[PDB]
């Protein structure tokens, strides 16, 4: 291997992330444009979300490996947003190579914005309060509206203030030493094609994703204390002697095996593998509802919810093969929903952990893909968004806000770090900027507004009231004077704290890079 | 390549060419071959015109030009190493702005450093014109012998001064003053005349009416045609002119040599045939070949001077320390300020600064210490030449020096058992020394102040 | 050619000497280095630098293992090694070119290297050998090689209290290997805290020990042939660990072969008992001290007796992550056992925390090697570079130039700490001269204010062994390097 | 588009890098390389920018910008030229940017509009002290001081440029009025002051030192044809019978150049000046009449003397008249074997000449170029007396009021001008390139000296530390820094308008 010196080694990944940034840039905002990217097997797949293309973008250099693990923290921290947290990243970098080219050094710049950001979380708790002018639900409900950004399909969250935030309220549950959690992935999510996409249906509990195809199965049920089965087994030579032996053997221990698990009173049975039309005559008698073709994972849910705990084989301690009673799990009600022709299994009041499902309905898998990781990515938001009450305001305009602060903190630090400070809050202006680039719009016209509107009230003393200004203060679609609070469009404290905290850190590791050694691979 | 590392590929370039003439400097110099671009070949033991003519590239070394054309002519003597004594104040500023002081801090305190030294050169000036016509005239003698010619002429210098001192108190009250010179004969037998040398021949002069003149004719447009050919000879016989000088029997005469026979006989130079008289016509001698040799009974202020010598090289290095002998004695009779040089000027201002810059302190402390060190490095050149140990042999200087205030016993450069160079009858200019040491910093000024080199296209 | 081959390859070792440079200190810089497999590793440290690194020349080779005697005792710093001896190296041409032999020049570098010693212990400054005050003040000095005190702030006790309860306060060896470094996805650096026992990588229960693989009679009619002799087998065992009262087992590396059957499982968990394989012999160790658990080779052997000892045995869900606690350790030792659960959000943060916490449990094990204290940013190479000076004229002879340069090589150290700064080389060494007059030898050198300044009360010390142990290791790797005049490429 | 205007910027900003140290006292000298191999090493940017090859067309500009210099203002090449092109450094990401450029040109416009009621403001009256031309002269000669390489031997310069302006008429004052006479070799101090009409060089030949350089009361006298016998004189047609016959050519030679010489002489002029060369037919005829003669006369020599005697080119003998015949009250032949005409008692004369003497020829032409700056510095400040603080501090408390006019914009222009503001800050950034001081020291005390002294703030650089240039005696003009931003404003706007450019061939 060789290794390539100078300071040119960290211009050739400024100028990669910049390549790659102008990329990303484009899906940011709803103004913004999709983009399609292809695995090269012929297969392509349209995505806006900035995680799923830093894992098919392929850099040769380590700074798009951090990008990489950046969405992918962001995806457990928040899980929505990437062109609103990953992209600030980006010119974080552009702005810090400038200052460090001649009288700045690297670590000046990385205590720069480090103490920066340290006393900026006063100074974001000053903007950040808890939810108001917000009655019941309607705090998840502008909220959910939100989705425009790094989501296209926020057109379409007038229909969504339902489906969605009734999903994540009913999944309510009470453990680790009494404290209200929201389990993640409970919301099972299942695609259709037909009608549109305003025909998505809440179902208070979780669906089992499945068909029913063979008519022997009973079309109806009723009653209270539904046990759920779960089984993962599968029931369905020289001379013709030896065959038979096997064979009538093989019969009697399949049917005798279905039979121990109608002793321990199970109302339905989740198969894996396939059912034997002689093995659901059984179930016709003895009023039990059969389901073949399960997935593993889809049956792991079902044992955090009802807590119907798998089964691998009939056994037990002695050589007798049976099934106990304590495997099976506890729901009110069995639904069957068919739609378009396909009839899933609906499971209603869980035992341990209550759930829910989302029914979607569209045109083409990419309609549906479209409609199936942004809704996903939203029940995250409000996963952290009812944890902490407190909120900050929408639309981006907190960057704008904070730069006045920054104004007089730069005054008060000095010495070298003023430079710091000064590019630090130049740099939160270009949220903005590539907004009105997207929306054809005059980036210089709103951040004169930005910078002259709220820091009226930086200048102005707070105690003589004379507000004259909200500060609270943007408008992207119409470029004009108006009030997200009117409009219900507000961020979960989620979006900043524990956001961008993590994301001013990536430059730490860039700015402290010498040179570059690469190993020739075997 | 621009900032502090583009100085280090330009300004430490000057250290090559330093060293080249460093073991040049003095008697003890050995000659080095130098080729021209065109093919010519020069070889000589003096680094003054080493580095005069050749072809380098980096321009550290273009501003020697003027280093060169200025103190050959202006001095001449000792200025072989005056590259290596302008380069001693850089060396020394290298380490300098490696430690980064500016270059302005630098020029100022090599500049207040050498101004503080001229008033030790004050307290050790001696005047040679105070001495009678003896002593200022023996003064003369071993001025150049012991300095100035390196070339063969250590010994037998005797022959080439009383000949250079002779024509300097024939005119004392030489760009009048033609001299040139032919390979042959030997250095004693060298012939000095009162006239200029005239190469050109035809044959003896007899006395005419007047007392010591030939009544010289020279006309310019040559005669013009049998009938007026023999007619205008006939009225250059009448005021008894044997010869006659014209461009188209002394024929083909240059025009600067021409004019010098004319300054020589005080005469005028006659465009016409019926401009000539007596009143126009030069008064010389006689002409005769003992190349004619023209003579003047009067004191008149044209003397030359006729090399001579085995050699074809030693007319060459001959001649030219008769040209920089001429500027040496210029400065002595009229500047009366003069000093003892070869080693003890050199080192008499380093013990000055070096008292004075306990004196200031300050940030100049070590500036002025330098300024010590860099006249410190000056006899180590002349120390290696001569076999003696640099930093040996100036550590016993200077404690010898520092409990007897006489500054003139020092490094010797002719290499003998006394290192006094009162002893040895070594004098130098005031204003030579001056030319030289302090001089040297105007060249620095220009040094220290390279920042970006902009090299442009074809 | 012995001296031209020889000074060809010290060009190559000066050349990466000088690139290291700017891996010293806190204002220093890191390098990236691909792995030939596709993975990405950054370090401070030149220990990944030079185990990455392929050089022809084998001086470059050499200094793998120099460095690496020096990685193992300090881990931060360890670079001044190298950059000595390539100042060294580079300084021997000039000392070769007077006369001197080599070995005579490499044999001054180790009578200097004796009297460096003496120095050493002459500043040596007196340090408790149980104190909280005085070890997390040398803890997060010598840290100061990387960017770590900004959040050492919870971890600067750790490695404090934890060290003095592994063994004893009485010094001596306290050998780092028992301690147990756990690296889990989630959390953050200051999240990173001590356990009271030994935790699980991978209620009051028994943890026990198999050298075998739990599986049917398969070592590495017919349904219910199979069926019937394969659970008999597994019952067997059952009972045999029912009796035993063992709720929590522990299998060695099944990714081979045999590995776990299923049938085991089932049988196992109506018992409520524990399985857990994959797990490498070195942690037998951590077992055998720690929770008391002696190895069972086979299951005719299995019996309460080599089974381990606990109080409270739960298991642990941090972030996701499943990693069973320990409460409490019964047995018989003369030194407890002691993990650390590292956290992290990112593998790049939690590789670097490594690395960062195993050089500050380092620094602790090289205060109970043996006692003392030295001033830090570079103090203690100048007065040992002045002594020498003084001393080199003091007994004159042909060490005198010699000793003159290795002092002089010695000022190299702190002039890098000034250089990865943006403070002029000269310049600041020049006024440093003045300074180590004023100070009166232990006054050290601070990295904040850029001058000369108090220790103990800036928080600043360091251990003397490192200072000693870097200077020997040098010393050896000049002189190996100086002896050899010559090399060949054979087979 | 924008794109190419980036790189014609960075073409531009890359000489102005090597520029930066010319401003202020303490800049360094920058090396040049010439095909020639004749090279001027100086801080003067219209010599450097002259010289050097140009590539792109718009590079062009920064020449006609020097050009500009000396016609509008005549000095500040060192200071105001390398800060005509700064705001294109500034407005460089603002071309990637969508921002356009025609807001930008207006945005710089009405700062530099507004910029000049401030140095107005800012001006100090020296009227009221009753300031003669001696204190105030004096201290704004140690101000042109600055960038030259002179600076402790500086003191006799002074005493130089000053003596020189007040002999000359301060109502017409011009740099082609004043002579200027390089003369390399010698030393500094050695320079003296003429009173009267120089010759250009010298010249030798023929007997040279036995002419007296000691005289009475000469007398000038002018002539236009060439005297010579049979080289120089017209071609004509004359019929040739025999050889003979080319006796009577020389006497009808000699006997047209005899009785124009004989005819003049009535006169009885001490000098002789001919338009062209004399020869020694003219020689030996002034040697009978002991009197001095010399030809060679340059056009800008003969301008300087009908200032002084009155006289005339005359070339014929017809037209002499006695008004054409002056005198002088003494004249002394002044180096290197050269004379030197030296004239003096001429109240009548509106020229001077200034007689320069230095070793190297480099120093001594920065010395012709500070003779030029000190000129165009006294000019303006006797038109007009106005104190304002040199050294490129002027713009630092500028740049304060500038900012409250932008508070007042509300619109895109109110990010534009405060990027004006923002390139004052370069100024002091590249004098600290240049003495190796901490800009970031100096920045954070700049903004701090605003908000307490405001006033002057000069920046003092010989205490190292902050300090005011008002008390340290340093004066400009005022018509410098006004004209200052009017360069930059043309230069800015110029490039700014060329989107593309077009090559033929």
């Amino acid at each position: 291997g060789e290794k390539i010196s100078g300071d040119d080694i960290r211009n050739q990944n400024v100028l990669a992330t910049m390549a790659v940034a102008n990329v990303v840039k484009s899906s940011l905002g709803p103004v913004g444009l999709d983009k399609m990217l292809v695995d090269d097997i012929g297969d392509f797949t349209v995505t806006n979300d900035g995680a799923t293309i830093l894992s098919l973008l392929d850099v040769q250099h380590p700074a798009g490996k951090i990008l990489v693990e950046l969405a992918q923290q962001q995806d457990r921290e928040i899980g929505d947003g990437t062109t609103s947290v990953v992209i600030i990243a980006s010119e974080l970098l552009k702005r810090a190579n400038e200052l460090v080219k001649n009288k700045i050094h690297p670590t000046t710049i990385i205590t720069g914005f480090r103490v920066a950001l340290r006393e900026a979380i006063r100074f974001i708790n000053e903007v950040l309060s808890t939810s108001v002018d917000t009655l019941g639900k309607e705090t998840l409900i502008n909220i959910a509206k939100t989705s425009m950004s790094s989501k296209i399909i926020g057109a379409d969250s007038d229909f969504f203030s339902n489906m969605v935030v009734d999903a994540l309220l009913a999944v309510k549950t009470q453990n680790s030493k009494g404290e209200i959690k929201y389990p993640v992935k409970a919301v099972n999510v299942l695609k259709a094609h037909g009608k549109s996409a305003t025909e998505s249906l809440l179902v208070p509990g979780y669906a089992l994703n499945c068909t029913v195809a063979s008519q022997a199965m009973p079309k109806r049920i009723a009653g209270g204390n539904v046990k759920i089965a779960c089984l993962d087994l599968n029931l369905q030579i020289d001379d013709p002697e030896q065959l038979e032996q096997i064979r009538k053997r093989e019969a009697g221990i399949v049917l005798e095996r279905v039979k121990k698990i109608i002793d321990a009173g199970a109302q339905v049975v989740l198969t894996t593998k396939g059912i034997d039309d002689l093995c659901l005559k059984e179930f016709v008698e003895a009023k039990i509802m059969g389901v073949r073709r399960c997935k593993k994972e889809d049956l792991r849910r079902i044992a955090r919810a009802t807590g119907a705990t798998l089964v691998s084989s009939m056994s037990n301690l002695e050589g007798e093969e049976t099934f106990e009673s304590s495997y099976l799990g506890l729901c009110d009600e069995v639904v069957q929903a068919k739609f378009s022709d396909d009839e899933c299994i609906l499971i209603k009041g869980t035992s341990k952990h209550s759930s829910s499902s989302i029914i979607l309905r569209g045109a083409n898998d990419y309609s549906l893909d479209e409609m199936e990781r942004s809704l996903h990515d939203s029940l995250s938001v409000v996963k952290r968004t009812l944890e902490s009450g407190n909120v900050v305001p929408g639309g981006g305009c907190v960057e704008a806000a904070l730069n006045i602060y920054l104004d007089n903190f730069a005054t008060t630090v000095g010495s070298r770090e003023q430079l710091a400070i000064a590019e630090f809050a130049a740099a939160l202006l270009i949220i903005p900027k590539t907004l009105a680039v997207n929306a054809a719009k005059d980036s210089s016209e709103l951040v004169a507004k930005l910078r002259s509107y709220h820091a009226a009230s930086q200048m102005a003393k707070p105690e003589d009231v004379k507000r004259r200004s909200y500060r609270n203060g943007l408008d992207l679609i119409r470029g004009k004077i108006v009030d997200e609070i009117h409009a219900g469009v507000l961020e979960p404290t989620i979006s900043k704290v524990k956001s961008l905290k993590s994301a001013l850190e990536a430059c730490v590791a860039i700015l402290r890079i010498d040179t570059m050694i690469t190993v020739d691979p075997e | 390549q621009h900032g502090l590392e583009a100085k280090k590929s330009h300004i430490l370039a000057a250290r090559s060419v330093a060293s080249i003439i460093k073991t040049s400097l003095g008697p003890r110099g050995l000659d080095k071959i130098l080729i021209s671009p065109d093919g010519e070949i020069t070889i000589t033991n003096d680094g003054a015109t080493i580095l005069s003519q050749m072809e380098l590239d980096n321009e550290i070394a273009k501003l020697l030009v003027q280093l060169s054309k200025s103190q050959d002519d202006e001095i001449g003597d000792g200025t072989t190493g005056v590259v290596v004594l302008a380069s001693a104040l850089l060396d020394q500023a290298l380490e300098l702005i490696q430690k980064g002081i500016h270059p302005i801090k630098i020029a100022n305190g090599f500049d207040e450093a050498a101004k503080l030294a001229i008033s030790k050169l004050e307290e050790t000036c001696d005047d040679i014109s105070a001495s009678n016509d003896e002593l200022f005239r023996d003064f003369l003698l071993r001025a150049a012998k012991t300095s100035l010619g390196s070339k063969i002429v250590s010994k037998d210098h005797d022959r080439f001064a009383e000949m250079a001192v002779e024509a300097v108190i024939n005119v004392m009250d030489f760009d009048l003053i033609k001299m040139q010179g032919r390979v042959g004969g030997s250095i004693s037998d060298s012939k000095l005349i009162n006239g200029v040398i005239l190469d050109k021949d035809f044959k003896c002069v007899l006395p005419k009416e007047g007392s010591d003149g030939v009544k010289l004719a020279i006309l310019t447009c040559p005669f013009e045609e049998q009938d007026k050919f023999k007619e205008m000879i006939d009225d250059v016989k009448k005021a008894g002119a044997d010869v006659v000088i014209c461009q188209w029997a002394v024929r083909w005469v240059g025009g600067q040599e021409l004019e010098h026979i004319a300054i020589s006989t005080n005469g005028r130079i006659v465009p016409r045939f019926q401009d000539l008289s007596k009143d126009k016509l030069g008064t010389c001698s006689r002409i005769y070949e003992q190349m004619l040799i023209i003579e003047q009974s009067k004191e008149t202020k044209t003397v030359t001077c006729f090399v001579r010598g085995s050699n074809k090289m030693i007319v060459d290095e001959a001649e030219r320390a008769l040209h920089d002998s001429l500027c040496v004695v210029r400065n002595l009779v009229k500047d009366s300020r003069v000093v003892y040089g070869g080693g003890a000027a050199e080192v008499t201002m380093s013990l000055a600064v070096s008292e004075e810059a306990d004196k200031q302190r300050g940030i100049d402390q070590y500036a002025f210490r330098g300024f010590a060190q860099a006249l410190d490095t000056i006899p180590m050149t002349l120390a290696e030449n001569s076999g003696l140990d640099p930093i040996g042999t100036l550590s016993t200087l200077k404690s010898k020096q520092l409990k007897e205030k006489i500054s003139n016993i020092g490094v010797d450069c002719l290499g003998y058992g006394s290192n006094d160079m009162k002893e040895l009858f070594v004098v130098d200019p005031f204003i030579g020394k001056k030319q030289q040491i302090l001089l040297a910093t105007q060249l620095c000024r220009m040094i220290l102040k390279i920042d970006n080199v902009i090299i442009s296209g074809k | 050619k012995p001296q031209e081959v020889r000074k060809a390859n010290i060009i190559a070792a000066r050349s990466v000497a000088d690139a290291i440079r700017t891996s010293l200190g806190p204002k220093g810089m890191d390098k990236m280095i691909k792995t030939s497999r596709g993975e990405i590793i950054i370090s401070n440290d030149g220990h990944t630098i030079l185990k990455q690194m392929a050089i022809l020349h084998p001086v470059a080779r050499m200094l793998v293992e120099v460095s690496a005697a020096q990685d193992s005792e300090a881990g931060d710093g360890t670079t001044s090694v190298v950059i000595l001896t390539g100042a060294l190296l580079g300084a021997a041409e000039r000392l070769l070119n007077k006369g001197i032999h080599p070995t005579i020049i490499a044999d001054s570098f180790q009578s200097a290297a004796k009297r460096s010693v003496d120095i050493l212990l002459e500043m040596c400054h007196k340090v408790s050998l149980s104190d909280r005050e005085q070890l997390v003040r040398a803890a997060s000095t010598s840290l100061s090689s990387k960017i770590v005190s900004q959040y050492s702030s919870f971890l600067a006790p750790l490695a404090v209290d934890s060290v003095l309860k592994i063994s004893d306060e009485n010094s001596k060896n306290v050998d780092l290997n028992d301690i147990r470094l756990v690296k889990k996805v989630g959390g953050t650096i200051d999240d990173t805290e001590m356990i009271d026992g030994v935790v699980l990588t991978q209620e009051k229960a028994k943890i026990g020990l198999i050298q075998f693989q739990i599986s049917p009679p398969k070592p590495d009619r017919q349904m219910d042939k199979i069926l019937k002799e394969e659970r008999a087998y597994l019952l067997n065992i059952c009972k045999k660990i029912k009796k035993a009262k063992c709720n929590v087992l522990l299998i060695q590396k099944s990714i081979l072969r045999d590995a776990v059957n299923d049938l085991a499982l089932h049988f196992l968990s109506k018992l409520n008992i524990m399985v857990v394989k994959d797990i490498e012999r070195e942690e037998i160790e951590f077992l055998s001290k720690g929770l008391g658990c002696k190895p069972i080779a086979d299951i005719e052997l299995f019996t309460e007796d080599r089974l381990g000892s606990a109080d409270l045995v739960e298991e642990i869900d941090s972030d996701g992550s499943k990693i069973v606690r320990v409460t409490g350790i019964r047995n018989n030792n003369a030194r407890p056992t002691v993990s650390v659960v590292i956290r992290g959000a990112n593998n790049m943060i939690i590789d670097e925390t490594e690395r960062s916490l195993h050089d500050a449990l380092c620094v602790i094990r090289c205060l109970v090697k043996e006692r003392g204290l030295i001033a830090g940013g570079g103090a203690p190479e100048i007065e040992i570079s002045r002594r020498l000076s003084k001393e080199a004229r003091s007994m004159e002879g042909v060490q005198a130039f010699i000793w003159q340069e290795f002092a002089s090589a010695l000022e190299v150290i702190p002039t890098t700490l000034a250089e990865n700064a943006g403070l002029n080389s000269i310049k600041v060494v020049t006024e440093l001269r003045s300074k180590h007059e004023n100070g009166e030898l232990n006054d050290g050198i601070s990295v904040r204010r850029s001058g000369t300044t108090n220790t103990y009360e800036e928080h600043i010390l360091q251990p003397v062994l490192v200072s000693t142990s870097a200077i020997t290791l040098a010393s050896e790797c000049v002189k190996s390097i100086l002896r050899i005049d010559d090399i060949a490429f054979s087979r | 588009g924008k794109g190419q205007i980036i790189s014609n910027i960075n073409a531009c900003v890359a000489v102005q890098e090597a520029l930066k140290p010319t401003l202020g006292p303490l800049g360094s000298d920058i090396l040049i390389v010439t095909s020639n191999q004749k090279t001027t090493i100086s801080n003067d940017g219209a010599t450097i920018l002259k010289l050097l090859d140009v590539v792109h067309p718009a590079a062009k500009t920064l020449v006609d910008i020097s050009r500009a210099q000396d016609a509008e203002v005549g000095d500040g090449t060192t200071s105001v030229t390398i800060l005509a092109g700064e705001l294109m450094k500034e407005a460089k990401p603002f071309l990637e940017e969508g921002i356009s450029s025609h807001l930008i040109m207006k945005g710089y416009r009405k700062a530099v509009s507004l910029a000049v009621e401030k140095i107005n403001e800012l001006a100090v009256d020296i009227t009221s002290e009753k300031s003669s031309g001696r204190e105030l002269l004096e201290r704004c000669a140690r101000t042109a001081m600055s960038s030259k390489l002179i600076h402790n031997n500086a003191d006799f310069f002074v005493k130089m440029c000053v003596d020189a302006v007040l002999s000359l008429d301060r109502n017409d004052l011009d740099d082609k009025l004043i002579g200027i006479k390089k003369i390399p070799g010698g030393a500094m101090e050695e320079s003296l002051f003429i009173n009267g009409v120089a010759f250009k060089k010298t010249f030798s030949y023929a007997g040279f030192e036995q002419q007296p350089k000691k005289f009475n009361n000469p007398k000038i006298l002018s002539l236009n044809v060439e005297l010579e016998l049979k080289a120089e004189k017209d071609n004509a047609e004359v019929r040739v019978e025999h050889v003979e016959d080319y006796q009577a050519i020389v006497d009808a030679e000699w006997q047209l150049i005899f009785e124009k010489l004989r005819q003049v002489e009535e006169t009885g002029a001490n000098i002789v000046l001919s338009k062209l060369p004399i020869g020694d037919l003219a020689t030996q005829f002034f040697a009978d009449r002991n009197i001095f003669c010399a030809g060679r006369v340059s056009a800008d020599d003969m301008n300087r003397v009908i200032q002084a005697v009155g006289g005339s080119i005359q070339s014929t003998t017809s037209d002499i008249k006695p008004e054409h015949l002056g005198t002088c009250a003494l004249f002394e032949e002044m180096i290197g074997s050269e004379r030197y005409n030296l004239f003096q008692g001429c109240p009548q004369a509106k020229t001077c000449t200034l007689l320069l003497r230095g070793g190297a020829e480099q120093v001594i032409a920065e010395v012709e170029r500070s003779l030029h700056d000190a000129i165009m510095i006294v000019k303006r400040a006797l038109q007009n007396k106005l104190i304002v603080a040199g050294g490129g501090a002027t713009e630092m408390e500028v740049s304060k009021c500038l900012r409250d006019y932008s508070k007042t914009i509300a619109g895109k222009q109110q990010m534009i001008i405060n990027a004006f503001a923002k390139a004052l800050e370069v100024i002091p950034r590249q004098l600290c390139e240049n003495a190796g001081f901490d800009a970031i020291e100096i920045l954070n005390k700049l903004r701090l000296a605003h908000s307490k002294g405001e006033k002057w703030y000069g920046v003092v650089f010989e205490t190292e530390n902050i300090g005011d240039n008002f008390a340290k005696f340093v004066w400009e003009p005022a018509l410098v820094k006004i004209n200052a931003l009017n360069s930059a404003t043309e230069a800015t706007n110029l490039i700014l308008s060329v989107d593309e450019t077009i090559t033929n061939k």
